[PDB]
């Protein structure tokens, strides 16, 4: 839960 | 515990990088 909710941030670059 | 209280560090830093030139 602690690595994988990290990943939202490179979800924002590509949008 | 002390890992009962470290949570906010992982919660807080989403908030950070929102806005601050656009």
């Amino acid at each position: 839960l602690a690595y994988l909710g990290v990943s939202v941030v490179l979800f924002v670059i590509a949008r | 515990q002390k890992i009962g209280g470290i949570f906010i560090v992982l919660a807080a830093g989403l908030v950070l990088s929102v806005l601050v030139a656009v």
